[PDB]
């Protein structure tokens, strides 16, 4: 059961880099459409289109 | 300011103690009776001090300082005080020194030498009174001794 | 299957830095667009008018009543005696 | 004429009235609650008079989801409950609204539930004998009717048993029309009491009607004056004898202190009420037997703390004639019936009532007991070993004595799995009188304990 | 306080002086007094929870000085007062915790046999052997543990 | 104002350069407020 | 990139389907402030017990109310309050959130999660109070709730829908039963069957963090976390915690209950709530009682106990059993908490530190503790095989008191000082050591027999070990036998003393003398 | 800007402030006084809020010679206590400015007195073992580390001289440094421990803080928060193990019951603070060992008129791992631990 | 008068304890529950008797 949890160990010791991998790429793309997200956050506030 | 001795026409005195927005406390310290609605009062000098000097022995005085005893006037050196500030911590030293007591029983169990506070602690009609008046007493060698050092 | 549960932690924290970055560019491009491209004169008064319209599309409401009650009808009273007394006040009377 | 709500805090209410017109005392006040969810209305009661057309008033109800300016409507009358020959059968609430059957009333008289007590003239003493299976009962205090029963104790000492071994006795040997309330009881032993009543087929002429804890007190203290209304109505008019049935009066006390605390009245000793002696008075007065009507009541009392000191017990020990005590010692013992003999007393035991064989065994009784108690504390350490053989047969006739007053009552049914047993008058005094002759020393003492008469006794003796 | 102020005086030029107390419980006594008549909130015991520092204020003046202030000393004596030999009362325990060393005194011992009445079993001093005589300490050869036995 | 309440409304303007716009008026405890400032904070605070 | 894809969406749609218009609200002015106290004005549309939204982001509730400006209590940082400044109350009374993912998480009493593990989801928000469930709308019990530790159960029984209240002294392990009760729960989470399922809600209030992570560490090593919601109060925050998360307990049993669910309730401690809500009443400047306390403190825990009740069978006939912990000084059952609680309640177990001093674990007196609860908590079969041991037990414990003198006994009482000495070993418990009624009711048959006599005291726990260890690996026909009729049927009782016979003399003691 | 006095009583005092210069709760404030045989400068903290620009507030010092429209300006901040290596070379109190000279200054950086307890999610989730070099000590109790542990003893039982055995041990087995709070001491003992300190050669890693009573309550209670703030901050800067070292419980408690007393409150259970549990739990909960190191202490408590059931002791106890006891005849019979294995028990 | 008989509508009686400045205490010695502000006070001129 230790060499188990040993196993699980790297299991996560993997996963916490696969993870960040996935996130690069998140950062990546977060800003595909960001601008028109936020034109229509500013055209509800102001009540009338941006 | 604060425990300031007051003064008043019939001659008695008084000590503030509570104040307030409109009010002052006091308290009347000799005789009460002559005190009366629509009197005056007036500030008179600063907290209350004790003129403390050399001639004071062998005599009975007011926890004022008056000689209540028989004896003629005492005379002055300074006035002191009462409320000044603790000695510090860098202003003291070990304690040793043979403070003795005459009493056999005292220096036998419990030595007590100079600086150091000593309570005692006793029923009603115990005998406290004579242990100190002896001990007070046993000090006439010491007295007798022409240097001040005992 | 608890590193499962750890590997949904990491993409919460993923999650969690999603919110901290749309957070940050929203107050901060909003910000700019509001300050810079509708802060002339002239748009502010149709904002009002805007403003305006919303007063007037309100739907109606209710409104009443605008201390000891001893006081208050001592009070009453004297005000009517005054009302029927000042009557023949003149102007330096 | 309308009201309208000015300052509230905790239960307590202050409400304003124009001049024109102001309620009198104890009358019906009609309010309501705006809020969606928790819609109910409400209704207080005429507390006190504040000057100003100001009075003062309790509810009934929890008090969140008010708000002031809520309008309020009176009836000009007290609080009026129901009254009627159908009224046994159902079950009833603190407004008098049958919980059983919805909408079931409203049609029958209605009475206050203020009322004053009968004149001297008409008041009659009694001294009607009344006798129980269970031996320690009858031997030391016997029971009289029309008369009133006090059963003292602290927490957890088997009062709630006893209750229903002496109800079930009663509904077994007699009728007639009863009536069983109290306050301060939980949900579950009264749906244990409905079932088990259901299952006697005596349900049909019992009222029920009770309170809990999750209630403002104001139906806890006004609940049992509904009760003792329905008592009183169902003696006059009918003229027939009715069981009264009223559990745990202390809640009842400690209720009116909580509410006192919030009238900011100045306490009192313990911080009670700075009245509770004339309210007690006026709530046992009511209770009387008429020449021409029988009633029986009996009261449970708790003792708070395990503590005599405190004046709540003390009040009602003036207003009490037969009183059976219980005690934790007597408990942790072992035997179930523990109750104090040493503390027990009755005004009814006289050689004039009674024959003088029985007033001599009790008497031999009683100071057996109390020499006992008298030598515990020597014995407490040392032991018999100093003492002498002349009070070694002392200490150990009165160990047996104790130990032959325990009993298997039937309500034990449900605990022991097995039956219970009575025990003729006759029979009791003759075993009691055999055992203090002395002849019973050779058996053990073990044999006594839990037995049910001298033949079931030698029966188990000689089986070891 | 005049008492320690004219004390201290003598002191601080360098005159050795002892200052004695005769009774600390009317002192205590008229302070709370004083403090309930000008309408101040009672404590436990309907004392005002400020007496302790008083005594603080007070017994703690007495000590020795170093030779750079020219080396004076003060040593201070009160006197407690018992009834029906009762310790845990409030001012006996503040008074015995704000000190070191006490002298217990029986009134048994002193209905017959010794007079001075000391008891043994309970008396103990902080300062010890630092305020002994050599020859006295030498001599004495440690008769405590022989009275206990 | 005189159509929602029938007593008439009396004006009493004070001038705030915090608002970046919309308009706010007080007829005693109740309020009206249009704030881009306002809007932005409580689209900001509601954002997750 | 399919997350980053959905999260972008997801994030569009929320910024496309943001609102907000203007309306005629009401913002008061705040006038006073300090302990927690504050006043404000500017709010004619009032309406008792509504809840408030600062500015800061804390909440408070108007709760008094006055001619002039009101004072209301404030929750959490309460120095951001300056007078002049604004608040914006809102209509919805006083709800906590419920749904069924709570369980496995810790929340603080207003249900913000703590433990960090992210975000939870709701469904509706039922109110802190409402009204009970009456008598006509019960139902008698009727049901046994199973308990890990022989002792308790062979006792004094615990049934479902009853209340059963433990009474201590510091340190004597109540911690240890309420993980042991949830433990045991792990064999009934295991079936799917909803009317044997049970969830366990777990509360604790005035409590260290280092106990409530070491009991939370104990439970995940148990690995039965499917059906536990905990519930923190730690110490070091404010008495408004510790005065409202009970109520946030019952209100989270009361909505799965009205849902048809047996549930168990466990409470770590009441005294210090008492203790909170004496403090802040005293701040109220409140007329003080009976050692301070004022007489609301009765109604108080009522209010918070009678909630917990067996249904009738029409509504759903859902269970709830309750277990607070009481923590006395000097055992003295003359306390006014103490007696409130005694009084209130029906059935009751005392832990006394003598017996732990001793060394036995278990320390349960056996001449006070008591239960009310019926028969019908027992199994049959645990009727017949048990019966009379508390009154052995009690005049064991008297007869002791003579052990020295044994110039009377004389050979009379010997079989039952052994038969006494025998029985106090076997009560003893090691530490979790969870245990099935199967094997614990053939102890007690064991036990009850005093087939074990011959074996000397200095071993008998083992040696039932290892016999029981036995049947376990021999065959267990007569353990499903006696688990489907619920009773011990003959000719299994043949054939277990056989086995018994057969075991013991193949047994060894501990110094090398078989039994005979 | 500057507040005018109103009222004064005792060390309460009673200041007005401007409509838009009212202090938040806990600041510190400036007075000084005129009188020159009396020449001084006050510190003064806010408690309460009265209102009407009206606040309540304790001096720290013995209140003498004020005068009525005296300024009263605003430090802007709480209790500043200065920090860095140069501290545990000397000795001061809790207001930072050394008794044996003035030289030390504000070149050590200033910290809020204020903190907080760490958070929930962050705490050691299991035990360590804690070894020390006493046979008997290790074989008997077992000392858990980062715990609480309570010492019962009285004067000639060798006490002090266990205290500097194990200040040494801890300072050059397992490194780091240790500090004293004297709390409830007299002048002369703690002069005489300076003394002892110095002659030890162990004084230069320990740093030691002292408070007298002639002083008002303020500091008194202050002092205690002023040494934790200082054992916290040396942990989490310089990540040394280190040992704190407190006096008497119950003068803390003594001080609270006069402070509560002198605002004016309404005395419960028995004369106590109604929220002692609040700031008891205030104290303690900076203590437990988090981020891999340890802060353990010990406590002394004097049982007050032979009664372990006050609620006092009570709650004092509620946070308690090991107990210790000395005895008299132990010593007598000649050893050195005089530690009686039979009236000591341990939580582990 | 101090402790002089009163008498009121209802026909019972009550005895004046304490005499204040503007307000008069009195208390009532049988049914006391038809009492209401307003009502009307008369001396009889004479102290207590049987």
């Amino acid at each position: 059961r230790a060499q188990a949890s040993g196993e699980v160990a790297q299991t996560l010791t993997q996963a916490d880099q696969q993870l960040s991998a996935q996130g690069d790429q998140v950062r990546s793309g977060l800003e595909s459409s960001v601008d028109g997200l936020s034109a229509k956050l500013a055209s509800r506030i102001l009540g009338v289109d941006v | 300011m604060t425990q300031e001795l007051l003064e008043f026409p019939g001659g008695v005195l008084g000590v503030a103690l509570n104040l307030d927005e409109h009010s002052v406390g006091a308290v009347i310290l000799g005789e009460f009776e002559k005190i009366e609605e629509g009197q005056q009062v007036k500030r008179t000098g600063e907290v209350l001090s004790v003129p403390v000097g050399d001639a004071f022995l062998g005599r009975v005085v007011n926890p004022l300082g008056q000689p209540i005893d028989g004896q003629g006037d005492i005379a002055a050196e300074t006035r002191r005080a009462l409320e000044l500030q603790a000695p510090s911590v860098v202003q003291r030293q070990s304690v040793s020194e043979p403070l003795q007591t005459g009493i056999k029983a005292i220096d036998a169990m419990t030595p007590i030498g100079r600086g150091q506070r000593q309570l005692i602690i006793g029923d009603r009609k115990t005998g406290k009174t004579a242990v100190c008046v002896d001990t007070i007493l046993n000090q006439r060698e010491a007295w007798l001794t022409g240097d001040p050092k005992q | 299957a608890q590193g499962a549960q750890q590997i949904q932690l990491m993409r919460q924290q993923l999650i969690r830095q999603l919110r901290t970055g749309l957070g940050a560019e929203a107050v901060n491009k909003a910000a700019e667009i509001v300050r810079a491209h509708v802060a002339d004169p002239q748009a502010q008064s149709a904002t009002v008018d805007r403003f305006l319209s919303e007063l007037e599309q309100m739907a109606p409401s209710s409104v009443v009543i605008d201390l000891r009650a001893a006081s208050r009808q001592s009070l009453a009273a004297l005000v009517e005696k005054f009302d029927s007394v000042a009557g023949g006040l003149d102007a330096d009377g | 004429t309308a009201g309208r709500v000015v300052r509230i805090t905790g239960p307590v209410v202050d409400v304003e009235f124009p001049r024109g017109s102001v309620p009198e005392l104890f009358n019906a006040l009609h309010a309501e609650i705006t809020f969606g969810a928790l819609a109910k209305t409400l209704t207080l009661e005429v507390a006190q008079h504040l000057g100003d057309s100001l009075v003062r008033c309790i509810s009934m109800q929890p008090t969140d989801g008010l708000v002031r300016g809520v309008e309020v409507t009176d009836t000009g009358a007290s609080i009026s409950v129901p009254v009627g020959d159908g009224v046994k059968g159902h079950v009833f609430n603190a407004l008098g609204d049958c919980l059983d059957d919805p909408g079931y009333g409203k049609d029958f008289e209605h009475w206050s539930i203020h009322r004053k007590p009968p004149a001297f003239s008409d008041l009659e003493p009694r001294t009607e004998m009344l006798e129980t299976g269970l031996k320690v009962v009858d031997l030391l205090t016997p029971y009289v009717r029309g008369g009133k029963i006090a059963l003292f104790g602290g927490a957890g000492v088997g009062k709630t048993v006893l209750i229903q071994e002496m109800i079930n006795r009663i509904a077994r040997n007699f009728g007639g029309t009863s009536v069983f309330a109290g306050v301060g009881e939980r949900t579950r032993e009264g749906n244990d009491l409905w079932v088990e009543l259901a299952d006697a087929n005596v349900l049909k002429d019992t009222a029920l009607v009770f309170g809990q804890m999750d209630e403002p007190p104001g139906t806890r203290m006004r609940v049992a004056l509904s009760a003792l209304t329905m008592a009183e109505f169902f003696r006059d008019e009918q003229g027939q004898d009715v069981l009264l049935f009223i559990d745990n009066i202390f809640r009842f006390t400690q209720a009116g202190s909580e509410v006192s605390t919030l009238l900011g009245r100045m306490p009192s000793a313990v911080g009670y009420q700075p009245t509770l002696a004339d309210e007690m008075g006026e709530l046992q007065e009511r209770i009387t037997s008429t020449r021409g009507r029988s009633i029986t009541s009996m009261q449970a009392v708790y003792v708070p703390a395990d503590d005599y000191t405190d004046p709540a017990p003390a009040t009602t020990f003036a207003h009490l004639d037969a009183t059976t005590e219980l005690s934790r010692a007597v408990f942790s013992k072992g035997i179930f019936p523990a109750v104090d003999p040493l503390a027990s007393s009755s005004t009814i035991l006289d050689p004039a009532i009674v024959g003088d064989e029985h007033y001599r065994v009790a008497q031999e009784v009683i100071r057996i007991l109390q020499r006992y108690k008298d030598l515990q504390d020597i014995i407490a350490i040392l032991g018999i070993d100093e003492l002498s053989e002349e009070d070694k047969q002392l200490v150990n006739r009165a160990r047996r004595i104790e130990r032959f007053l325990s009993q298997n009552m039937m309500a034990a049914e449900q605990f022991t799995g097995q039956p219970g047993s009575t025990v003729p008058l006759k029979e009791t005094i003759e075993a009691f009188d055999k055992l203090t002759k002395g002849e019973f020393d050779h058996l053990p003492e073990q044999a006594f304990f839990l037995i049910g008469g001298l033949d079931d006794l030698a029966k188990k003796a000689e089986s070891l | 306080y005049t008492g320690s102020a004219i004390g201290q005086h003598w002191m601080y030029n360098g005159k050795h002086v002892l200052i004695v107390f005769d009774d600390l419980s009317k002192q205590a006594d008229a302070y709370r007094a004083i403090s309930l008549l000008l309408r101040r909130p009672p404590g436990r015991e309907a004392f005002p929870g400020d007496v302790f520092y008083l005594h603080s204020r007070l017994l703690e003046r007495c000590a020795k000085l170093s030779d750079e202030l020219g080396g004076g000393s003060m040593t201070g004596l009160p006197i407690i007062e018992t009834k029906a030999n009762d310790i845990s009362a409030f001012i006996p325990t503040n008074v015995i915790s704000i000190t070191d060393g006490q002298c217990f005194l029986e009134s048994d011992l002193f209905n017959q046999g010794v007079r001075p009445a000391i008891n043994v079993g309970v008396s103990v001093s902080r300062v010890g052997g630092a305020a002994q005589i050599k020859a006295m300490k030498e001599v004495a050869g440690s008769l405590r543990l022989d009275l206990s036995q | 104002l005189s159509r929602i309440y029938g007593r008439p409304v009396s004006v009493q303007l004070h001038v705030d350069p915090e608002l970046l716009g919309g308009l706010s008026i007080t007829v005693g405890d109740e309020v009206i407020d249009g704030s881009i400032a306002s809007r932005l904070a409580a689209a900001q605070t509601g954002l997750p | 990139t399919i997350s980053a894809a959905d999260i972008e969406g997801a994030i569009e749609d929320y910024v496309s389907s943001f609102s907000a218009d203007t309306e005629r609200e009401e913002i008061g002015t705040v006038i006073d402030a300090g302990d927690g106290i504050a006043h404000v004005e500017g709010l004619p549309s009032v309406m008792t017990q509504e809840l408030l939204e600062f500015p800061g982001g804390v909440l408070g509730v108007a709760l008094n109310l006055d001619e002039h400006s009101v004072g209301a209590v404030i929750l959490g940082e309460f120095e951001k309050i300056e007078e002049g400044q604004q608040v914006k109350r809102t209509g919805e009374v006083l709800s906590v959130p419920v749904g069924d993912a709570f369980l496995g998480r810790v929340v603080n009493p207003l249900g913000q999660p703590i433990d960090g593990q992210g975000d939870i989801a709701a469904e509706t928000r039922r109110a802190l109070e409402l009204q009970a469930p009456s008598v006509v709308q019960r139902q008698s019990v009727s049901e046994p709730l199973q308990t890990g530790i022989k002792a308790i159960d062979a006792m004094t029984p615990i049934g479902r829908g009853q209340r059963q209240l433990i009474i201590g002294d510091r340190k004597t392990g109540k911690t240890a039963v309420c993980v042991d009760t949830i433990l045991n729960q792990r064999e009934a989470w295991l079936t799917g069957d909803p009317k044997q399922q049970v969830r366990c809600v777990y509360v604790a209030i005035g409590q260290k963090g280092t106990t409530i992570a070491s009991v939370k560490r104990a439970l995940e090593e148990g690995g039965a976390m499917e059906y536990t919601t905990i519930v923190a109060a730690p110490a070091s925050d404010a008495a408004g915690f510790k005065w409202l998360a009970p109520y946030t307990g019952s209100a989270i049993g009361q909505h799965w209950m009205y849902n048809g669910k047996h549930v168990l309730i466990v409470f770590d401690d009441l005294s210090k709530q008492a203790d909170a809500y004496r403090a802040i009443s005293l701040l109220l400047r409140r007329p003080p009682g009976r050692e301070a306390f004022p007489g609301d403190v009765f109604y108080l825990h009522s209010r918070l106990l009678e909630r917990c009740a067996k249904l009738s069978d029409e509504l759903g006939g859902g269970s709830m059993t309750g277990l607070p912990i009481i923590e006395t000084k000097a055992n003295d059952i003359s306390a006014f908490i103490p007696t409130n609680v005694i009084s209130i309640t029906d059935g009751q177990c005392f832990l006394e530190s003598d017996l732990f001093n001793q060394g036995v674990r278990p320390a349960i007196n056996v001449g006070v503790s008591v239960s009310r609860v019926g028969g019908a908590a027992q199994i049959k079969a645990m009727k017949e095989v048990a019966g009379s041991l508390r009154l052995d037990l009690s005049q064991y414990r008297e007869l002791e008191a003579f052990a020295a003198f044994a110039s009377d006994l004389d050979a009379a009482s010997k079989a039952q000082l052994d038969r006494g000495a025998r029985l106090v070993e076997l009560l003893k418990q090691p530490q979790y050591s969870p245990l099935a009624v199967e094997e614990q009711v053939v102890a007690i048959f064991l036990g009850t027999q005093g087939h074990l006599d011959s074996v000397p005291v200095e071993d008998v726990q083992r040696f039932e070990s290892e016999l029981l260890e036995h049947v376990k690996a021999s065959h267990s026909d007569i353990f499903d036998g006696i688990r489907e009729t619920k009773k011990l049927s003959e000719e299994a009782e043949e054939k277990l003393v056989s086995v018994i016979n057969e075991f013991k003399k193949g047994f060894q003691a501990s110094d090398g003398s078989s039994v005979v």
